[PDB]
């Protein structure tokens, strides 16, 4: 018992210092690369925060566009909520289960 | 326990980054300038009622 | 406990009733070793007409004077027979008890054991030797015996070991193990102390519970009990992963300092709201452009079907028309 | 004879209990999904540490005023837009007459 114990006790601290060796320079290099990294991710990502646009006709700075495409897609958005039936969804889905039944007959 | 709370401390930096990550990624390898706001084909032929 | 042997020693006479044919068990077909204990060591008429036909079989000559006794003389039945086993050297004369069945149950199993034994099995079945004149047989027999007798003793009382027999010692025992088996006022202290039929017991009940949480360990344990022999590889990639995980950290903090932290001081672009309605009014139209699509199609579709059933009923004979000309043929 | 059994059972479940207590330590299963974590994430950086010189040429253009300031998720939603908005526009006296069939369903 005790000898097969103690080779058991033995190989886990072999097995520990193999590794606690390596992971110690990794933690010591943790968050001065994390927040470097983070700040870079956010940074980079304001990058795409910026969509493109093709022989679209524009007046003036990019803000006063949307806010006067603002004031007609607040009449759109209105107006889906004048044409949408409680069923718009089960009608939608229905399209190509009618196209198979048809196909079936 | 040492060797543990190294993992952790570890594993959970991975998991902290788990957004940063495919933020970053994301340019490396390239959902980008996919969709654009393009008026050229846009040409519209309105009805006569 | 106990009993238990008494019980297994009632079953070996019981089939050695069944052997040596005892005409007391025709169609008595127990397999009940309690009932078979109880047929022999209970106080019953069955045991005792049983015990005379033992004594029928060793001495037939009580058999004319045992069934001169009737049911009402059982108690004198009881006496001649513990009476014979006295003058065969089985019990007292006066040992009624036993002759009954009041006796302790290994008491009755020994003395049916040293009834069945004297008498000899059947192995050689010479058929007519059963009843041909005794008073010209038993002299012969006597005569035979006491010769068989002289020629045995005087060749057992021949043998040189013949006084090793009658005094028996015997020693495996070589001088590596004799200091132990001097020690005998320190370690027979401890095989008196030992409570035996407790101790047997606790060790099995000990084994179970140890062997249950073993058990119970490996089913949790599942995981941990899959085959994966490759380790030093998994330990070796791992602590390779690990070190190129620090150089590319370190490397990602030189980049960054040169080359990426110059333009990450920027400013982010104000947002607008616009994104949820652009998704809403991209959304909600085309749900609604797919279920005007889907409406249409429903209309479509319904009126296809009421013309294409109608092609099959009225184009041509139809269909409706020939399977009834058909099937009126086979109706005729 | 029942003593041996019962002792090398318990030095089986001593064995298994260690094993049980360092498996995320010890055991190849946890380490292959620790290696696992920093194998993808080295995946990930040794392919930063490449294109660093397209992630730097991102980083250095500066906010577009040309682009639309738009959420990269938004994105799609506000380019489909048109040619859907379009699409329905043209459909309109086709959508007319399904409104005007909706009486037969």
């Amino acid at each position: 018992r005790d000898l097969t114990l103690l080779q058991r006790e033995e190989r886990l601290r072999d097995l520990i210092e193999k590794q606690d060796e390596v992971l110690t320079p990794v933690v010591t290099s943790k968050d001065p690369f994390k927040d470097n990294y983070t700040t870079f991710a956010t940074a980079l990502d304001s990058t795409r925060h910026q969509l493109a646009i093709k022989n679209i006709h524009i007046t003036g700075n990019r803000h006063r566009y949307l806010e006067e495409l603002q004031k007609h897609l607040a009449i759109t958005k209105s107006l889906l909520e004048e044409i949408m039936p409680s069923h718009a969804s089960e009608n939608a889905e229905s399209f190509d289960t009618i196209k198979d039944l048809e196909n079936i007959v | 326990q040492k060797t543990r709370c190294m993992w952790n401390t570890i594993m959970q930096m991975l998991k902290e980054m788990e957004k940063e990550v495919d933020v970053v990624d994301a340019v490396v390898r390239g959902n980008i300038d996919q969709y654009c706001l393009d008026g050229t084909n846009a040409t519209l032929n309105i009805p006569n009622l | 406990m106990t009993g238990g042997k008494e019980l297994g020693a009632a079953v070996e006479l019981y089939e050695r009733l069944q052997m040596l044919s005892c005409p007391c068990l025709e169609g008595v077909y127990l397999t009940d070793p309690q009932s078979i204990y109880e047929l022999l060591c209970t106080p019953s008429s069955h045991r005792l007409d049983i015990l005379q036909w033992l004594c029928s079989r060793i001495y037939p000559p009580v058999q004319e004077q045992l069934s001169s006794l009737k049911e009402s003389q059982t108690d004198t039945k009881v006496k001649e027979i513990a009476k014979l086993c006295f003058d065969l050297m089985l019990c007292h004369f006066d040992d009624l008890d036993l002759i009954r069945g009041h006796a302790s149950p290994f008491k009755q199993i020994s003395f049916i054991g040293q009834l069945l034994d004297v008498i000899q099995y059947p192995d050689t079945i010479s058929s007519n030797v059963i009843l041909e004149s005794l008073s010209h047989s038993t002299e012969k027999n006597v005569v035979t015996c006491i010769r068989e007798n002289e020629e045995l003793l005087k060749e057992l009382f021949s043998s040189p070991h013949f006084q090793a027999t009658l005094s028996p010692e015997c020693n495996p025992w070589p001088a590596d193990f004799k200091p132990l088996l001097n020690a005998e006022e320190s370690l027979q202290k401890r095989a008196t102390q030992s409570s035996k039929g407790k101790d047997m017991s606790n060790s099995v009940e000990a084994l179970l519970e140890i062997s249950s949480s073993l058990k119970a360990l490996k089913e949790e344990c599942v995981d941990l009990c899959s085959s994966v022999t490759d380790g030093d590889k998994v330990i070796q990639s791992l602590r390779l992963a690990l070190t190129d995980f620090h150089q590319l950290t370190i490397a990602f903090n030189q980049i960054y300092a040169n080359e990426f932290q110059e333009h990450c001081g920027h400013p982010a672009p104000h947002m607008s709201p616009m994104g949820p309605f652009f998704q809403f009014v991209h959304q909600s139209l085309s749900t609604c452009f797919k279920e005007l699509e889907s409406i249409a199609q429903f209309t479509e579709t319904s009126e296809n079907i009421v013309d294409v059933v109608r092609e099959r009923h009225q184009s041509k004979s139809t269909l409706c028309e020939k399977m009834k000309e058909l099937r009126q043929s086979y109706e005729a | 004879e029942i003593k041996a059994e019962i002792n090398q059972k318990s030095l089986e479940l001593e064995l298994l209990r260690l094993e049980k207590e360092t498996a995320d330590i010890t055991h190849p299963l946890y380490l292959g999904q620790k290696h696992q974590a920093l194998q993808a994430m080295n995946s990930h950086l040794e392919a930063v540490l490449r294109e660093k010189r397209s992630l730097r040429q991102r980083l250095a253009q500066p906010v577009c005023q040309e682009n639309l300031p738009i959420e990269a998720s938004y994105h799609r939603f506000t380019a489909e837009l048109l040619p859907l908005a379009v699409n329905f526009i043209e459909k309109l006296e086709i959508y007319i007459k399904t409104i005007q069939t909706i009486p037969k369903i």
